[PDB]
């Protein structure tokens, strides 16, 4: 009936300050399918973030990939914010270039 | 290449085609 | 299976704001190739892989016709199922349906499958023999009886054993550059001191295809099952996958630890060590 999303925030390629890349937020293992996912730059919602077409795993849990082009720097902070019926409050997972 | 609806099986009542 | 063609259907009711939404996605192995979204403006089956774009307008009109009929079916099934479970018209509910065919190394039929779920719970499934069904409950048993009387399994089996594998073989040949490829993982190890007592060793596998991979950590060659942080395999966004495994080790004991990577593109499993 209800399954909490797993969240991974990461880049397409290992980050290099000043080099263009892609920021990804992969949400999986959730049910029902309604979910709110935002990519954040310095705590602010990034506009025109794209997402994959809704699909699901063997156990029926859904997965989605949200992504946008970014250029990481030393001081800018990136994150992924997720809200789902299973969460009492939106969960923010910070982007760490080492994960 | 998709199956047709009759190849998958129609769970519910018949509807106009 | 060596190769597979799979379709994933999802229909979600939203009683407050209009008609249900239906999403269909098609995959060959780990590569998505087609999509349909009842909410989208095109109202057409759309390509999502370059090799499928080669298909002519007859293919696209045919897939559009079929997917629109499946969209209608699965959006209406929500109302049918709501009635089967005495549910109110107020709440949001989900229909999911997955099916497909696998081929062996010779590109000949290996298996077929078909499963249907309501609100994320198994409802009805075709058995592996493609001749019988498994019903989860009382309501599903009545669908099963209906499908048995109508010989649905005969038509489904003919699709899974015939049409499904013939079109899979077509796609594997037309999209050979994308589909028949093996991208061995690009591997590296990172070291991140936790403190003066310990450091995290993180074994990376990047840019690999297909998604299937095994990352394991060992200390003196002994699997570190309990102490490994292993992330779920994740999509990079460019048609490749990523995965990492990490262990926390005592500072100065790094040399006792090894990470092993097993992947289809690797002729032999690969040993990684921390190189200071
Ligand atoms: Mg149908």
């Amino acid at each position: 009936i209800q399954r909490t999303p797993k969240i991974q925030v990461y880049s397409r390629h290992p980050a290099e300050n000043g080099k263009s890349n892609f920021l990804n937020c992969y949400v999986s293992g959730f049910h029902p399918s309604d979910i709110e996912v935002d990519l954040l730059k310095n705590g602010e919602r990034i506009e025109k973030v794209e997402h994959s077409d809704l699909s699901f795993s063997k156990d029926w849990s859904f997965y989605l990939l949200y992504y946008t082009e970014f250029t990481p720097t030393e001081k800018d902070e990136y994150a992924c914010r997720v809200n789902h019926v299973t969460l009492s409050q939106p969960k923010i997972v910070k982007w760490d270039r080492d994960m | 290449f998709l199956p047709t609806p009759e190849e998958l099986g129609l769970l519910g009542p018949p509807r106009p085609q | 299976g060596s190769h597979s063609m799979r379709y994933f259907f999802t229909s979600v009711s939203r009683p407050g704001r209009g008609e249900p939404r239906f999403i269909a996605v098609g995959y060959v192995d780990d590569t998505q190739f087609v999509r349909f979204d009842s909410d989208a403006a095109s109202q057409r089956m759309e390509p999502r892989a370059p090799w499928i774009e080669q298909e002519g307008p007859e293919y696209w009109d045919g897939e559009t016709r079929k997917v629109k009929a499946h969209s209608q079916t699965h959006r209406v099934d929500l109302g049918t199922l709501r009635g089967y479970y005495n549910q109110s018209e107020a709440g949001s509910h989900t229909v999911q349906r997955m099916y497909g065919c696998d081929v062996g190394s010779d590109w000949r039929f290996l298996r077929g499958y078909h499963q249907y779920a309501y609100d994320g719970k198994d409802y009805i499934a075709l058995k592996e023999d493609l001749r019988s069904w498994t019903a989860a409950d009382m309501a599903a048993q009545t669908t099963k009886h209906k499908w048995e009387a109508a010989h649905v399994a005969e038509q489904l089996r003919a699709y899974l054993e015939g049409t499904c594998v013939e079109w899979l073989r077509r796609y594997l040949e037309n999209g050979k550059e994308t589909l028949q490829r093996t991208d061995a993982p690009k591997t590296h190890m990172t070291h991140h001191a936790v403190s003066d007592h310990e450091a995290t060793l993180r074994c990376w596998a990047l840019s690999f295809y297909p998604a299937e991979i095994t990352l394991t950590w060992q200390r003196d060659g002994e699997d570190q099952t309990q102490d490994t942080e292993l992330v779920e395999t994740r999509p990079a966004g460019d048609g490749t996958f990523q995965k990492w495994a990490a262990v926390v080790v005592p500072s100065g004991q790094e040399q006792r630890y090894t990470c092993h990577v097993q992947h289809e593109g690797l002729p032999k499993p690969l040993t990684l060590r921390w190189e200071p």
